[PDB]
C-alpha cells in the first residue's frame, strides 16, 4: 500500500490557477521543479513567494528551496531499473528508456507527480504520454544513466 | 559608432549566446545535484562542483 | 545503542571555553583534529600543552598527538558507503557526499564529533550544517574517494 | 428543516470588508451578484480575483462566473407564488408584489442571501426593508412575471 | 474646432447616452437570463439572445 | 487562570510571513502592537489598521474600532507584587520590575499582555535578558502615577 501511504507523506503541492490545481509541484533533490507551462499560486509562503525564470527547454522552473523545506525533498536516485514506480494515479514500469502505465491514468491536472519507488526512489516527474493502443504512454522528465537531466517525450504528447 | 554598434550587437548575442548556454550546461548537470562530470571546464562562468 | 555506546568509549575531548564547550577535540587517524574557531582549553594535558596553528583553508587545528595515546585512535576507511553514520545525536546517511541528519541535531557546542560507522569508523567530522528542512544538513571535514582530506559544505553553514 | 440544510448546501460567498461580513456575493443562474455598495474581498479565488463594474440602478454587480461552478448554479424561477422562501434568518410570504418577514431578521451583514424555495429555487435578493409595524419588511432585486429582472423597494430601505 | 467640439461633446455624450442605456436594457434582461423578450431590436448594439 | 484567562482573551499574533513574531493586544481602548514585530494579523478590524510609531517606546497604538470597544482587557495602572500570569508562566517582583523563570521565550512572545489573576493588565512584554536563574523582562507598563513607561533592564531582547 505504499503507492498512498508513502506519497500522502511526501511534500509535493498542487499549484491552484485561482483555485483550480492544473500540475503539482514536487520538492525534489534539493531544488524545486514546478511544471513551468503549470501556472498559479501553491499552497506554501516559502514556494508561493518564490521567483523563478525558465528552464524552457525543458519546460520546468527551479529552485531556491529555502532552508526550512530541504533535506528530504525527495531523495532518489537518478537511475532507473525497470522498476514498479507507483503514485496517486497507479504504478508504472516498462524496459527501454520510457514510461506506460494502464489506460485512464489523467494527465490534465496531474503532471507534476514525482515517480517514486515502492522504496520512495525519484525517477522522472509527469509531463504527459497519449495512448499508445493500450497502454496510456508517460512523458516525463528523468535522469540519464550518467545521472543527466534529460526529458522522455513520445509524439503527440499530453497537457498538463 | 557602427563598429561600435555592431560590438553591442556582438555583446547582447554573445551575452544570451553564452548565458542561455550558461544556463544551459548546467540545467542538464546541476540539476540532478550530484552530477559526477569534470567537464565544467567549458563554460567557467556557471561554476563550483561538489567535488565530483 | 552503538550510537551512545561505541562513542562514549572513544577518547574525544571537549573544548571547554572558560568552562563553556564549543566543540569536541577528536583524535583520529594519528593526528588531532581540533576544530579551529572552537577555541578554549582542553580536558588532557596531553592536548592542553600543545601548540597549533591554522589549517584555516579548512578552518581546523592538527597534531603533534603524542605517543602516549597512539596505537589506538580512531582508525578509520577514507571512502563511505551510503552509511548509517552515528554518534551522540544520532544518524546521518547521505547517497553520494554530503552529509544530513534530523532536525534538532544540534550544531552548537558539537562541531568535533567524529562521524563513526556502527563498526567505528570516521570518514567524517562535523562542520555544522544549517537547518534545512525536517532534517538537518552537515556540513563536514571528510576525505576523498582517492583519501584526499577535503571538506564539505552547504551553502551557508552553522557555526561551532 | 429545508431553511438551514438546503441553505448551508448552497454555494453563497460572504463579503469580508477588511473581515466584516457586510453581504453575501450569491452565485445565481449562472451569474453572480454582489450587492455593490458592500465592498471587500471574497473567499474564492474564482471570485476575488474578478474585476466588475456597476449595475447601479439596481446597485449590484454581474457575471464573472468561471466555467467551473458553472453546470450547478441556483437555477430558479423568475416568478413566484405567494410561498414561504427560506433563508438563514427564517422565511418569508407576501401575496401582491413583496417580500415581508417576522420582525428580527436582520438588514446589516445580511443583504445578499438568495430567496430559496423548500424546492431550492431562487427568486429574489435580500436588498433591505423596513420594519412595518409587527413584520420587517424586504427592498429586494427579483424577477418580473415576464422574467425582467427589477427591485422591489419599500421606502427608507435598510443598510447591507 | 468648434464644430468639431461640439461632436466631440455629441460624441462622448452619445457615447455614455447610449452605452450605459445599452449596459441597461441587458441588464434588466440578462440577468434573468431566460428572457423572453424579442424586442433587443431597439439597440443593437449589446446582442445575441436565448433563441427566446 | 495563567491559560484559562489568556486563551479567552483577545490577544492576536503577528505574522510575518506566517512567522509569529509578536502579539498586538487590544488593551483599553488603544491596541499597543509592538512596533518592531512586523507582519500581518489575524484580525482585518486591526490589521487594516494604519497606525503611526511611538519610537520612543517602540509601539503603536489605536484607533481600535468601536465593535470591539466595550470589553477589551480592562486594567489598573499600578501593580502590587503580584503573581502576574500568561501563556509562559507567572510574574513576580517587589519595586520596579518583572522577571520570570528561565525560558519564558524571548522570541515570538513580545507583546503578551501582563495580567493578574484578576486578570488586569498592568505590562506588557518588551522582552528582557536572562537574569542567571530567572529571566527578566523589560516591559511597558504604567506609573503609579499613571504615566505610560518603558522599564528597560540592559540588553534586552528581540521580539
Amino acid at each position: 500500500q505504499r503507492m498512498c501511504m508513502k506519497l500522502e507523506s511526501d511534500k509535493t503541492f498542487p499549484i491552484m490557477l485561482n483555485g483550480q490545481v492544473n500540475g503539482y509541484a514536487c520538492v525534489v533533490g534539493g531544488r524545486v521543479f514546478k511544471p513551468l507551462h503549470v501556472e498559479g499560486r501553491i499552497d506554501n509562503e516559502q514556494l508561493a513567494a518564490i521567483k523563478l525564470k525558465k528552464a524552457s527547454i525543458y519546460d520546468l522552473e527551479y529552485g531556491d528551496v529555502p532552508q526550512c523545506m530541504k533535506s528530504d525533498t525527495l531523495q532518489y536516485t537518478s537511475d532507473k531499473p525497470p522498476g514498479f514506480y507507483n503514485w496517486h494515479h497507479g504504478a508504472v514500469q516498462y524496459e527501454n528508456n520510457r514510461f506506460t502505465v494502464p489506460r485512464g491514468v489523467g494527465g490534465k491536472g496531474d503532471s507534476g507527480r514525482p515517480i517514486l519507488d515502492n522504496k520512495g526512489r525519484v525517477v522522472a516527474i509527469v509531463l504527459g504520454g497519449v495512448n499508445e493502443g493500450s497502454r496510456t504512454a508517460l512523458s516525463v522528465v528523468t535522469w540519464n544513466q550518467k545521472g543527466v537531466t534529460v526529458k522522455d517525450t513520445p509524439e503527440g504528447s499530453e497537457p498538463w | 559608432c557602427t563598429c561600435v554598434a555592431i560590438i553591442m550587437v556582438s555583446c547582447v548575442t554573445s551575452v544570451w549566446l553564452l548565458c542561455r548556454t550558461r544556463n544551459l550546461c548546467i540545467t542538464p548537470y546541476k540539476l540532478a545535484p550530484n552530477a559526477q562530470v569534470p567537464i565544467l571546464l567549458a563554460l567557467l562562468c556557471c561554476i563550483k562542483p561538489t567535488r565530483a
